[PDB]
């Protein structure tokens, strides 16, 4: 025994590592909970409603109450994520002390700063941030995130914005990839990153963090697409819950994620998955 | 040369393959049953114990990893992997490996803590041990060799041609762990 | 044994911007009835904000919205004994003469109240009695003060239940400040043209490093985090009005908002009076 | 010497910057534990009901009032007075005999400022600026007055406990302040 | 002995550090070099015709002749700066292989290139760039640049645009100062400069390398201005020799450099100093 | 306490003032002539010694700081005060060093190199020293004192009250020679 050190960039980074390949499903219970946890889910997102609701309710959408955390907490022994209004210090304060395993300072959610985000290097636990590009990406990293989740449209059913934007990060890195060190400097003002960082993802020819896709996946199918695209895996919050047989529905979604290149089991987990969310577009 | 494979369905599977290739010796990611006969050796990587036994039944791989196992196959696991192979868990299971195992012993993520372990059969040179969320071995069997071990507990242990830890080797720059695993090759 | 009695001297700068010292690190609460005085009171609120209708509802309603009738204020000034603010139109003298009359201890010249004048504010200075004025940055909280202003909330959106704008101003005000902080005098008296404030406030705000009277966060705060949050960006305190009330559970929601302001930086106790507070209000958004 | 002010809700700033101008190291007192790190406590300026709704939600109360009976040094403007006196004609925590009345003067528009004599600091008469202050309507047995404004008394001195119904601090005189060190 | 080291950051922004309270000269012969030694300059900068000429004359300016920069190189003991145009390569590798003390990848050439600047990491000589703001002295430091000198209009005679971005550099500095992180982040996609370099001024207070007062200087106080705003040093160029006595004035600007805050000095060195250019306005 | 001065009329000023702040001590910057005399040490800076003493010529100080020099002052010079305090160069100085300087010695700014140096007096770790465009002691005289060489060079002597060193450990994070100075004092 001797000393350990807590909350470190290898740890936070580190942990995000061990999700890969996987799905985080959004859970309004405890119960939803246990069916993500059985399908195969590599962690939980609590919320009160899900993206799909948030939008079809309106009003203020803020942190969950902290019952309803405990609640999903307490019924599974995967990891817990719960989301914050941008720039909320005091929910992610709230929320670290809670002993949530992961904060996602999401965009469905009202924002609370209109300019400044949560500067996430003064917490122990990871962040998870939302990008539509390599600049934001690479931004929401020089503020500490330990993993970046490329958005979509929440709750919709559609691809299009994910696939839009996944596509554009890919784009970007593989370009930087092959940049000078001039050439970085001034792409860094162009998109306005930070250039240490293009620095850092032009050597090892990807995002410096786990990169997720997120926003819109509502059938098997979509889920393979974004790994086609690239994608470390994806999120999914709407489309599980608001079909037919969710239980069904979750276990296809982790099964996609996992054989994406393999079209015999894409198919198989396709023959019977119910009636995806009716989307909105 | 050796082909050394990765289980795949989920986890850090490009940190360990990394690993292996700055070991020079070719990898292969293990996905499908008939997969496990292609390999000399596999990892069992790091991840959600949950999904990796899920995927694996519904794939038809488990009761075909086991026999292999059983038959000799070199295995290396890397927390996940352990309450993989564990025989008690204080959940569904390979169950090979003899030992218990407590999950989230350490408590949630925050609570997660790298330091400094001494591992003898490596080196002098201490290890540098990276628990996330890491599992407690609370008791080794008969013939669990224990190589290494962490405030009383034992954090690498060794049981026929099975090498499993609770801590993160593969995110670490240090490949002493896994070459004494191809050693087992 | 009589003791000291030489002259005394009321409602001087001293006074009004002193009363204001004394609500630092406290929440004061916008109450309709008597019983919900008493709910402020008992919550810990360091004062009350007397109304027909709190902020939520002005927008609902619509119509003209001004001062408060007496009656409804005699109440709440019966029904507590901590301060007893009260509302009055923009530029509305005559409230304010009849407010200073009546007792009250604080006049808010609000703008969650339909405006009396178009351009020109109350001169405060008239008066006795303190009065607290909105501001959206350094400029016109600046403005209010050389008025006559002893206080200045930094306003966001009135009854929406989104901290947003609050935040907003409050970080542009407090970065202001931290910038003239460190301004030479010809980069002040510029500052002053650009911004439109009074550079002898200015050279002021300069020296002490902070605005010339408490600042307090108002408009949006709905639950204790909000709360929290206001004093992390450098609030003196805040007003609450329609997320109290506007709540389930009313008194559960107020105790814990004096108690977020209070330990702001102690996420063990934020997280403890954050267990449970019933169901904030909807919001607007 | 570690001079303490309790920061639950009040004028804790002006307090702090009064000890501060004394050369005095100061610690805002907000938790239980904190009570047990100082010689002298302040209990400042702010509002009664809030002060005591806090310290008992938070457990500081009952050994606040330990703590002081064991002799701790204690001085008390205003909201400070209300909140140790035994008798208001309200929880509070009753240490010091003595009888106040609250908001004696009337509302914040009758608050005014007289230059009061409190020999005990000097022959130059203190500025005292009372803000809706309270009333000391009885002064106990062993309550001694230090100075009194039209038949009250507002600065008295029982024990290690100084209190007074204005407030010093708001002033640049820092003669009460230096009084209430020389009392550690 | 043991192993030495050669053209490492600590060696080129140190060799600038000794600039420091002085005034570099532009100088067209071996007669002016030795003027301007003789005067206390620090270092002089070799050209074919100084920034007045350049306008005047037009045409497309660039590098030296090799002649030219020798005959000054052998002319003085004092360290000799060269320029060349922005983003020419070849110039800079000519230049650093003649063994010149400092190059100078100037605006007052003609640009070479319309969108990347050299990259400097590669040299082993000091680079010197122009900035009007923290973001490009920023970016500038971000591609090699162990100096950076606030420029204004060349050959002119009129400190206006000196003063100008000289304040506003300081004037960033000193806000960037006092900003968290998060704002930090957030500064640096504004004004387009890397963070890394953002918090690192953050600390020291100042830029991360010396900064000196450009274009424009055409009299001692002129010179004692640029030092009150906060400025290392300053280049003169047009200001010196486009007067009626260069070496009077010479001495003078070196003089005014030193003691900006002295005013009896200052008006002792400015009793005669001769015509100054006329300027352009 | 004591106060030393750093000739400030042309140098890196602030590298020297931030080094002396470190160790503690109060300092002046030496701009005028009748600053000379409130201080108990002085340092001669790094920058350009044509300039420095012109300046010092100008200003009419170079003879006072000589007189006062030999009345024992102690006095710190890095790399130009070196060479504005020799006696020879193979250029005015103020001739009370008595040593033989070459200038540019090494050759031009691509030249400046950074190695690390033995100094005995001031411990067993290596000195960093950073030579820009330096110059050699190609002669040191009677009581010139040896403190540490480099490639057959004196990098480092010391004559009666007198430091002097051809590199700027001003510019490294060393405050070792730094205090050797004090101790001088």
């Amino acid at each position: 025994h001797m000393e350990i050190k807590k909350g470190t960039w290898i740890i936070k980074k580190g942990f995000a590592e061990m999700f890969k390949g996987g799905v985080i499903m959004d859970v309004t219970s405890a119960e939803q909970a246990k069916i993500a946890e059985e399908a195969g889910a590599v962690a939980v997102m609590a919320l009160e409603r899900v993206p799909a609701d948030i939008r079809k309710e309106g009003g203020v959408a803020r942190m969950a109450s902290i019952a309803k955390i405990r609640e999903i907490m307490e019924a599974v022994s995967i990891p817990v994520m719960a989301k914050v209004r941008i720039g909320h210090i005091a929910e992610a304060k709230i929320l670290e002390e809670l002993g949530v395993d992961f904060i996602d300072e999401s965009e469905v959610l009202t924002p609370a700063d209109d300019r400044f985000h949560i500067n996430k290097h003064e917490f122990k636990v990871p962040f998870v941030c939302g990008a539509r590009d390599l600049g934001e990406a690479l931004r929401r990293i020089a503020e500490g995130a330990a993993m970046i989740r490329t958005k979509g449209e929440a709750g919709t059913g559609n691809v299009v914005e994910a696939v839009k934007h996944m596509r554009r990060v890919m784009e970007q890195i593989k370009q930087v990839t092959k940049m000078e060190d001039e050439e970085l400097v001034a792409y860094g003002k162009e998109i306005g990153a930070p250039v240490e960082l293009l620095r850092e993802v032009k050597r090892l020819g990807r995002l410096p963090v786990v990169n997720f896709a997120a926003g819109g996946v509502a059938t098997p199918a979509d889920a393979a697409l974004m790994m086609m695209l690239g994608a470390d895996g994806v999120f999914v919050g709407s489309g599980i819950f608001k079909s037919k047989d969710p239980r069904k529905m979750a276990k296809a979604m982790v099964l996609a994620v996992t054989y994406w290149d393999n079209p015999r089991i894409l198919l198989k987990i396709s023959e019977d998955i119910g009636e995806p969310m009716r989307g909105l577009d | 040369h050796m082909k050394i494979g990765v289980l795949g369905v989920q986890g850090d599977v490009r940190e360990h393959v990394e690993a292996l290739h700055k070991l020079g010796v070719e990898t292969l990611i293990v996905k499908l049953p008939e997969q496990l006969d292609m390999v000399d050796g596999l990892i069992l990587p790091g991840g959600e114990s949950t999904t990796m036994i899920r995927i694996l039944k519904e794939m038809d791989m488990d009761e075909k990893l086991v026999e292999r196992i059983n038959n000799g196959l070199p295995v290396f696991a890397t927390c996940a992997g352990v309450i993989l192979l564990a025989k008690r868990i204080k959940q569904e299971k390979l169950g090979v490996l003899d030992i218990t195992v407590e999950r989230n012993a350490y408590g949630r993520q925050v609570e997660s803590f790298e330091t400094f372990v001494e591992i003898p059969a490596v080196g002098k040179d201490p290890f540098r041990a990276i628990f996330i969320r890491a599992p407690r071995i609370v008791e080794t069997g008969k013939n669990v060799e224990i190589l290494a071990t962490y405030d009383y507990d034992p954090v690498l242990v060794k049981e026929g041609n099975i090498l499993a830890c609770t801590f993160h080797p593969e995110l670490t720059d240090d490949l002493r762990l896994h070459r004494y695993f191809l050693e087992m090759v």
